[PDB]
């Protein structure tokens, strides 16, 4: 019935500014305060402030006083949160959430309706395609076996990358791991494929790695 | 960093009770109601309890809230795997003139058999070595519950430098996976007899080692 629809997902450099939008539908926009709540990844919830949609009046959380501007476009029923002088610790999911009714003297102060949230990633890193390296079959680390081989997708930015094997033909025994973020500001991941030892030399194994943000495709054949 | 205080994590067997504490002061909980949110992975927070002890429509009675002086508490009975989420308390602070949140409590529901991890350790490839880099890759999988720590040794000596380890992530089979990377110079790679990746799980260790 009421819906809060958000936009503005991106990857920013430190020093820049980002403007996130929250379009409200299903109620009279001007009847309720709108709040902004951020959540750095893996971390807690952080109230940023609120805006009165009728007047445009705002109240900002202490922490963000020098850097945040909340606005509203009543005609599009849209609330905006602009954060400036971004640094890496501003990497977060930014939510809008409806507050209590504007005119009520004692209004509710929980948040029932939330926007879906918008990821802002702040990094000094520049777009970088991965280097792909084969993880040659270690036969004596798959007890039972079979045997696991794979591909290391090293030093790319930003997320995401996708990997398949044999152009997607091989899907069984496939495990592609979540990426890690390094001190370089670059990501890395591995994809591995558990496979019958006697089939090592009979084909075989090609990892296809797609990194859209850099328009890089790598097809790495993994020899035993 | 966070004005209200919650325990970082709680856990329970399916069917059991868990309690999550939220502690504040006279300036917040002492003067205002406490609300609770359940955040499932990838979702916005979802109002779970409001005005200390009320449930929104749809929320099970297995969830109950209470408030007392300057703290509040969320009780969950008949714990279900579906309850696995992050829980936040929220109130308002009159001294700060601001909405305030707890730091969050991660609830794990132990809905699978305990399982030690499988550990696969890969040496640097010749290609990476030719790029004058070296990465050992330690892949950890099929462990439960999803908490491991990883120790790297160069021969017998621990290495802390150059180690980067992911947080555990839930596989499709409901067990967990994690990876750890050890960055080396190719000189470092060549100049030891071996490197080991030790994965500790529930006070038990599984180790793999490789050599140039």
């Amino acid at each position: 019935e009421v819906q809060l629809v958000q936009s503005g997902a991106e990857v920013k450099k430190p020093g820049s500014s980002v403007k996130v939008s929250c379009k409200a539908s299903g109620y009279t926009f001007t009847d309720y305060y709108m709040h902004w709540v951020r959540q750095a990844p893996g971390q807690g919830l952080e109230w940023m402030g609120q805006i009165n949609p009728k007047t445009g009046g705002t109240n900002y959380a202490q922490k963000f006083q020098g850097r945040v501007t909340m606005t509203r476009d009543t005609s599009t029923s849209t609330a905006y949160m602009e954060l400036s002088s971004l640094r890496s610790e501003d990497t977060a999911i930014y939510y809008c959430a409806r507050g209590g009714q504007r005119l009520l003297l004692l209004r509710n102060y929980y948040f029932y309706y939330w926007g879906q949230g918008v990821l802002v990633t702040v990094s000094s890193a520049s777009t970088k395609g991965p280097s792909v390296f084969p993880l040659a079959p270690s036969s004596k680390s798959t007890s039972g076996g079979t045997a696991a081989l794979g591909c290391l997708v090293k030093d790319y930015f930003p997320e995401p990358v996708t990997v398949s094997w044999n152009s997607g033909a091989l899907t069984s025994g496939v495990h592609t791991f979540p990426a890690v973020l390094q001190s370089s500001g670059l990501y890395s991941l591995s994809s591995v494929v558990t496979v019958p030892s006697s089939s090592l030399g009979t084909q075989t194994y090609i990892c296809n790695v797609n990194h859209k943000p850099s328009n890089t495709k790598v097809d790495k054949r993994v020899e035993p | 960093q966070s004005v209200l205080t919650q325990p970082p994590s709680v856990s329970g067997a399916p069917g059991q009770k868990v309690t999550i504490s939220c502690t504040g002061s006279s300036s917040n909980i002492g003067g205002y109601d406490v609300h609770w949110y359940q955040q499932l992975p990838g979702m916005a927070p979802k109002l779970l309890i409001y005005d200390n002890n009320e449930r929104p429509s749809g929320i099970s009675d297995r969830f109950s809230g209470s408030k007392s002086a300057t703290s509040a508490s969320l009780a969950i009975t008949g714990l279900q795997t579906e309850d696995e989420a992050d829980y936040y308390c929220q109130s308002y602070d009159s001294s700060l003139n601001a909405w305030v949140f707890g730091g969050g409590t991660r609830l794990t529901v132990l809905g699978q058999p305990k399982a030690a991890p499988s550990v696969t350790l890969f040496p640097p490839s010749s290609e990476e070595l030719q790029a004058n880099k070296a990465t050992l890759v330690c892949l950890i999988s099929d462990f439960y519950p999803g908490a491991v720590t990883v120790a790297w040794k160069a021969d017998s000596s621990p290495v802390k430098a150059g180690v980067e380890t992911t947080t555990p992530s839930k596989q499709s089979n409901n067990k967990y996976a994690a990876s750890s990377y050890l960055s080396l110079t190719p000189e470092q790679w060549k100049s030891h007899r071996s490197y080991s990746c030790q994965v500790t799980h529930e006070g038990s260790t599984v180790e793999k080692t490789v050599a140039p």
